């Protein structure tokens, strides 16, 4: 795809493609920590080498919110 | 046999490797930090410029001060090639030395060793750990011989402070050695213990007591990984190959040395830095060697 | 006390910080090693603990800061 970023996310929380919605929240859909937040949330520059600040990042707990951001 | 630097220990040695009071505080800490790992008082703690000059203090040390009542020193005929270049030495000034064999365990046997003490004897002389194949010495039994008996016992723990567990007075030692480089500190430092009744320059010192003191904090985490590492390395081998055996009694390995054999031996490396990369590379670069 | 957050920010500092170390083995030690602890001691319960562990994390944040700098003086 283009905008492929359930692939990273499906693998920085370990589930497969089918789980990874677009309404998914990280927390209680794809069962995540605050620590595997700030390893996805760093693992997406690994992707598109960005820098999303430590302010505007809190209320990226959707994987749409992912890709509208990147977007 | 190295290891890399330890990017903490650097840090540590970095302020005393830029300017040249402070050394005494600085070298009292390290030795603390040593004397820490091991169970020593720091009074016990004498730095050396590493674990071959440790063992000649110890070695010649003991046999030379002793030579008027006691001529026999007791030793493994596979320690450290420099103990053995030592131990030549001291027959060729008139002493005699046993070199035991050790077992294909790779254990030496205590049987052979007490019944290998003579009335003069004054020194057994015992590596900590098998660096070949990758057992543990029964140092705190040999300490408990040793003690009944009234002999010296020294061992060389080069290889195996960090990686095990060890304490002086529960293993009756009467004199260690010790290598910096060997524990990710600096070469060119190393320390003997010797117990009390009731030089080397700075920078090495405090490079040496930061090894020691990273070594007991991580001795843990570093143990049941470098354990986990092994199992990806032994079972990986023994998947794509399963007439491969790992020598040495399976109840003393201790994590960082592997032995197998095939059907000739070779020996693997494990340590703290040790990648699964690495260890998936000489899974496959030693099983392409089909003789 | 030092919060949650704090140390959500101090976590991400140690990694991306350690992400900087030019040495492989030292950057993929590094980033086990922080992601090992923090998750190991994440469920701790005790103030006086916590704010000792993480002193033990500052200190480390500095020594890594400090030797990825010097790596990065050399290049
Ligand atoms: P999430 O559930 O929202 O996370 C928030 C948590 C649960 C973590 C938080 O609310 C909490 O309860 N914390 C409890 C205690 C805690 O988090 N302590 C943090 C400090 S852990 C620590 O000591 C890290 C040590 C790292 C050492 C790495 C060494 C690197 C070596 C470099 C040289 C190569
Ligand atoms: C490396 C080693 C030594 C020598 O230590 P140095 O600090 O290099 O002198 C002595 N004994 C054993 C078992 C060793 O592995």
């Amino acid at each position: 795809i283009e905008e492929r970023v359930k692939k990273i996310i499906g693998e920085q929380l370990g589930v497969k493609q089918e789980e990874v919605t677009n309404n998914a929240s990280f927390v209680e859909d794809l069962g995540a920590d605050s620590l595997d937040t700030v390893e996805l949330v760093m693992a997406l520059e690994e992707e598109f080498d960005t820098e999303i600040p430590d302010e505007e990042a809190e209320k990226i707990t959707t994987v749409q919110a992912a890709i509208d951001y990147i977007n | 046999a190295t290891t890399p630097l330890d990017p903490r220990v650097l840090d540590a040695m970095l302020p005393y490797l830029i300017n040249y009071w402070e050394s005494e505080a600085a070298m009292e800490r390290a030795r603390q930090q040593v004397a820490s790992l091991i169970g020593a008082d720091p009074r016990e703690i004498i730095f050396t410029s590493g674990a071959t000059e440790s063992n000649n203090i110890a070695i010649k040390g003991v046999a030379r001060f002793y030579r008027s009542r006691k001529k026999h020193l007791i030793t493994t005929q596979t320690e450290h090639k420099c103990v053995l270049d030592s131990c030549r030495s001291l027959e060729a000034e008139g002493f005699q030395v046993t070199y035991l064999p050790v077992q294909k365990s790779g254990i030496i046997d205590l049987k052979e060793l007490e019944a290998a003490i003579q009335p003069d004897t004054s020194l057994v002389s015992v590596m900590t750990v098998n660096n070949e194949i990758g057992v543990k010495q029964p140092i705190a039994e040999i300490g408990r011989i040793c003690s009944s008996r009234k002999v010296y016992f020294h061992t060389d723990a080069a290889q195996a402070v960090g990686k095990i567990p060890l304490d002086v007075n529960d293993m009756k030692i009467d004199l260690m050695s010790i290598s910096g480089h060997k524990i990710y500190g600096p070469k060119g430092v190393g320390a003997i213990y010797i117990r009390r009744r009731p030089t080397v320059p700075t920078p090495l010192v405090v490079g040496l007591g930061a090894a020691c003191e990273v070594a007991q904090q991580e001795m843990e985490y570093d143990h049941k990984r470098i354990s986990k590492l092994s199992e990806r390395l032994i079972q990986n081998i023994m998947k794509s190959l399963p007439d491969v055996v790992m020598n040495g009694d399976p109840k003393h390995h201790y994590p960082g040395c592997i032995n197998l054999s095939f059907a000739s031996s070779i020996r693997f490396g494990i340590g703290r830095f040790t990648t699964e990369e690495e260890v998936d590379y000489t899974v496959e670069k030693c099983i392409q060697h089909v003789k | 006390a030092s919060s949650r957050a704090q140390v959500l920010a101090l976590y991400r500092a140690m990694l991306r910080e350690s992400k900087r170390f030019s040495a492989y083995n030292y950057r993929t030690y590094a980033v086990r090693r922080i992601r090992d602890a923090f998750r190991e001691n994440k469920n701790v319960k005790d103030p006086v603990e916590i704010q000792t562990l993480v002193n033990k994390a500052k200190r480390d944040l500095g020594v890594i800061r400090r030797q990825v700098h010097i790596g990065q003086l050399y290049s």
